[PDB]
This record gives C-alpha cells, structure tokens and sequence, in this order.
C-alpha cells in the first residue's frame, strides 16, 4: 500500500545529566598508623540490623545514616 | 532427572537447585 | 491539453528480476507435468483448487 | 578525493527518494514555511488553472 | 602433602562459589570482615593504590586474620568466576578483583587440609 | 489507637496518588514487624497503579527477598491479572512496576512467573506481556536456568512455550540439566495426538537455533524421530536442516 517518507529532523539529546563518578571511597573510612592500628574516622550505626558495618554521611552539623535513616545532631 | 546425559565436555558451574 | 506518453511506464518502480534456478526443457519438462498431475495426485472432495490457485 | 565519493552517495539516495516519492519535501520547522515557499502557489488542477 | 596451595585455593572458591560464601571487591571484603563473619582475605599483589594495601594487612593483623598474596587482579577475577562465558564456556567480559574473602567454607578432606598444612606452616 | 487512623489517612492518599512525595509512613513499611495488618489497613486493592509501582518501587529496594515474594504473590500478581482481563493491555505504571519488581529476580521468579504458570488460567496476552518485560531485564544465568528447568519440568499449557522461547533467546550458556529437562519435555510430545501450534514449533526452532553445538547424537536422532511423526509443513524442514548442519562440542 501507499508508503510514508518517514520525515527525518535532528534533535540532539546527546546531553543528559548523571551523577558524578567517585573514584575509591574506601580510603577515607579508616586511618592507619605506621604500626598498623585503625583509626575509625566515621560513626559506627547502633541500628536493629545495620550494625558494625554501616558508617555515617557526616554533615556539616550532624551524621546520618544510609539504609534506615537514622538522624542524629 | 533424566537418562540421557551429558556424556563428557567439561563442568563449569555446579548449579544450586535445592 | 492533457496527450502524456509513456506516463505509467515510466512511473513504475523498476523491479529486477531474480536469479532462479532454470527450467527443464523438452521431454522432461513434459515428464515433470505428467508427474504433477497424474502420479502424485491429492484426493479433495469437490476438486476446486487450480494450479496458480493462491489464497 | 573522498568527498566527490560521498557526493555520488548522496546523489544516489536523492534519485532513490525521489523515485519512490516524486517531489515530496520535508518542511523545515526552523524557518517558516511561507518565506522558504515564498513563491509556490497552489494549482487547482494542473491542466486547467 | 599431596596437591600443591595454588589448586586448594581454588577448590576452596568453587566450594564458596556453591555455599554463597565471598565477599569479592573492596567493601564488602572490608564490611563483612569487619562483622567478624569472615574467615580468609586473599590481595592481589599488583596493585596500583599501597595503602589500600596497607588497610587490608591492618585488618587482617587486627583480629589473627591469615592473608594470603596473589600476582595478578586479572588471574584473581578469573579465579573468582566473574567473567561471562559462551556458549562453549569462552570468557568475554574480563574483570579483575582485589580483594577477596572467603566467609564460608565448604566441608573437604583434601583443599582443607593443604590450607591448613599452608597455614601451619607459615605462623 | 492514633497509628491506625494514620494509616487509614495514607490509605486515603493512595487511592487518589498520581505523583508526588508520599508520606514517610509508607516508605518504612518494610521495616516494621506487623506489616501484613498495617498494610489490609492501606487496602491495596483500591490502590493506584502509580501507588503499586511506588509501593513496588519501596519494597523491591529493601532487600529481603522472602517478603518481596510474598508481596509479588499477594498484591502485584493479582493486580497485573485483573489489569489484563480487563484493559486488554497492560498499564505504563504497573509495566514499570514488574520491571521494578525484575530489580529483584530471585523473588520475581518464584512469585511472580511460577505461580503464574501454576494457576493454569494464564492466557496468551498475559504470556506476551511477561514474556516481553522478561526480554528487557538481563537476567542473572542461574535464575533463568533455574526457571527454565521449573518451565519444563512443568505441565504443559500453550503460555508456556512463548516463556520458554523468550528465556531461550537470552543466548545464555544453559547448565546441562536443564538441556536434558528441555528434550525429555519435547520428546514427551512424541506420543501426543493434539495438534500443536506454531508457537511450540517456534520454541523447538529456537532451541535448534542456538543449542544445536550442545547436543548428543542419540537426542539429535530423538528429535529427527519427533518431528517425523509431529510436522509443520513450514517449520519441520528448516528444524530439520537446522539439525542436519549441527557440529557438536
Ligand atoms: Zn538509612
């Protein structure tokens, strides 16, 4: 049957936002000595699960926490 | 489980079924 | 006024034509319609099928 | 050397729209179609208008 | 003393593999290490970041934890089993591991031995 | 006391929610104990298919696979089967949603696909519209394989081949098991005297396609034996020529 010319028209959308790419995010959380003791620079979570495992997003007055929300002053 | 096997050609990856 | 020539003619797209494989000629094109139409026949209950029949 | 090249390509393409679709155009939608088409007008039949 | 320390290794993998017992990477290697769920750290040796190294030998001597040291992150992944296969079992998708950790084990007579063997003998 | 009346004014808003932030009541849901009786509270079945894939959207994202079954089972499931019986098609939001719920395969699998499969009253346009959002997702080799080796181990229904040719087209190195349920299944349509239709032709086909390197001999004569005794007079010969220009290893 009767065809159509398929009307091409250039939009770019080549130009999209994303997040910025942080490279090695687990050299911040802990400081050793020379002699090879831990340091823990972030805040340990005292939740029901996350525990001992989770740190804190440390804001410029408190800390928070990434997987149950727990807000702190 | 069948009778018709694999005969031979190597085991890559054991499978967890269970 | 109007008196085109050649106007559909030269409106039709050109379509190539495809390579197939040739046709048998003489006695055997003869036997190869004998054995279509008289050998290998299909019983059919009212026989209203041509041989370019299509849908 | 490659541009004459890219120039027969574009050429074939054209003669190849412009058989399966006559003298069909695409209307810019950047500039108005009454100034790119300033000096087209419509015949009410090609043979008597 | 029978099968060699770089074949038990791998015998122990497969049976973390079947048993759902690594932590493979860089965090979750250091996180559930750090639950005291874990049992083994392996490092490989080429490395491009020295005190990540250097963490991980802290963490590892902090609790007793027994390190072991390989050359390569790309013979690691294709220890670990990161790599996607054919239909012939080709890999195309190479991808390395650091840091990997072997949380469970599965119950053998021979890999288990050697490690231990390995492991006596080096403390 | 004062938690239910809440609960009954968020069920309220997610009856009439279109967009927007919810209440920070409905997002932790997943992280409370008693979360069957607070959620008969919401009433999912007056829900809202952008609620449904914002509620699927919460617990797809809070891990615990066991209650994401069972919310796939009890709430998504049902809702996805009346949306087709009754729209004929399937809804932008609650699409996204079981592509939401394909976030978590392990229980998507076994709550969402196998108890569809079970139920026996699966229809074809349901078949395509799963079969479809299982083509989007890449999906992890074990979980396929385990679902391919439930499929056919499975009674069979018509919906089942169009799942079965979907999860064969992910081109994905089959465990050898799972290669042996697929031709203990079709050489158990040997003896069958139901006509079958194109589209279990079309599975066998992809089959042959892309696992034909892997097979044995003795079931490469097997299926040469089916389909002389099950043909098509269009599929048959190419299975057949496909079959006939197999190397095995
Ligand atoms: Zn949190």
């Amino acid at each position: 049957a009767k065809k159509r010319k398929k009307k091409s028209y250039t939009t770019p959308k080549k130009n999209k936002h994303k997040r910025k790419k942080v490279k090695l995010a687990v050299l911040k959380y802990y400081k050793v000595d020379e002699n090879g003791k831990i340091s823990r620079l972030r805040r340990e979570c005292p939740s029901d699960e996350c525990g001992a495992g989770v740190f804190m997003a440390s804001h410029f007055d408190r800390h928070y926490c990434g997987k149950c929300c727990l807000t702190y002053c | 489980s069948s009778v018709m096997r694999r005969n031979e050609q190597l085991t890559l990856h054991d499978e967890r079924f269970e | 006024s109007l008196a085109r020539a050649g106007k559909v003619r030269g409106q039709t797209p050109k379509v190539a034509k495809q390579e197939k494989k040739k046709k048998k000629t003489g006695r055997a094109k003869r036997r190869m319609q004998y054995n279509r139409r008289f050998v290998n026949v299909v019983p059919t209950f009212g026989k209203k099928k041509g041989p370019n029949a299509n849908s | 050397d490659e541009e004459a090249e890219a120039k027969m390509l574009e050429k074939y393409k054209q003669e190849r729209l412009e058989e399966m679709f006559p003298d069909e155009v695409d209307t810019p939608r950047d500039v108005a179609a009454r100034i790119r088409f300033q000096k087209y007008r419509g015949l009410k039949s090609f043979r008597t208008s | 003393g029978v099968m060699d320390v770089n074949t038990a290794l791998q015998e122990v993998l497969k049976t973390a593999l079947i048993h759902d017992g690594l932590a493979r990477g860089i965090r979750e290697a250091a996180k559930a290490l750090d639950k005291r769920q874990a049992h083994l750290c392996v490092l490989a040796s080429n490395c491009d970041e020295p005190m990540y190294v250097k963490l991980v030998e802290a963490l590892c001597a902090e609790h007793q934890i027994n390190l072991i040291k390989v050359d390569d992150n790309k013979k690691l992944g294709e220890w670990v089993g990161l790599c996607k296969i054919d239909r012939e079992g080709k890999p195309r998708k190479v991808v390395g591991c650091s840091c990997v950790v072997v949380k469970d084990y599965g119950k053998e007579s021979q890999a288990k031995d050697v490690i231990e063997e390995y492991f006596k003998c080096k403390k | 006391p004062r938690v239910l009346e809440v609960y009954r004014g968020v069920r309220e808003v997610l009856s009439k929610y279109r967009s927007g932030k919810l209440p920070k009541a409905f997002k932790i849901i997943p992280a409370l104990s008693n979360w069957e009786q607070i959620l008969y509270v919401t009433e999912p079945e007056a829900w809202t298919a952008a609620a449904m894939y914002q509620a699927t959207r919460i617990f797809a994202s809070n891990l615990k696979e066991r209650m994401a079954q069972r919310f796939y089972n009890l709430v998504l499931l049902p809702r996805v089967r009346d949306d087709v019986a009754e729209y004929k098609r399937l809804n932008f939001h609650l699409y996204m949603a079981l592509k939401k719920a394909l976030f978590k395969p392990g229980a998507w699998f076994k709550g969402i696909l196998i108890p569809l499969c079970e139920s026996g009253t699966c229809t074809l346009r349901e078949a395509i519209i799963v079969g479809s959002i299982i083509t989007k997702c890449s999906i992890p080799v074990l979980h396929s394989s385990a679902a391919m080796l439930k499929i056919a181990e499975m009674e069979y229904s018509g919906a089942n081949s169009i799942f079965l040719r979907l999860l064969l087209d992910k081109k994905y190195a089959l465990p050898y098991r799972v290669l042996d349920a697929l031709v203990f299944h079709f050489l158990g349509f040997r003896t069958e005297k139901r006509e079958l239709p194109v589209l279990w032709h079309q599975c066998l086909l992809t089959l042959v396609q892309r696992y034909k390197a892997d097979l044995a001999t003795d079931q490469k004569e097997a299926l040469l034996e089916l389909l002389r005794l099950q043909p098509h007079p269009q599929l048959s010969p190419e299975i057949r020529r496909e079959l006939q220009s197999a190397v095995p290893r």
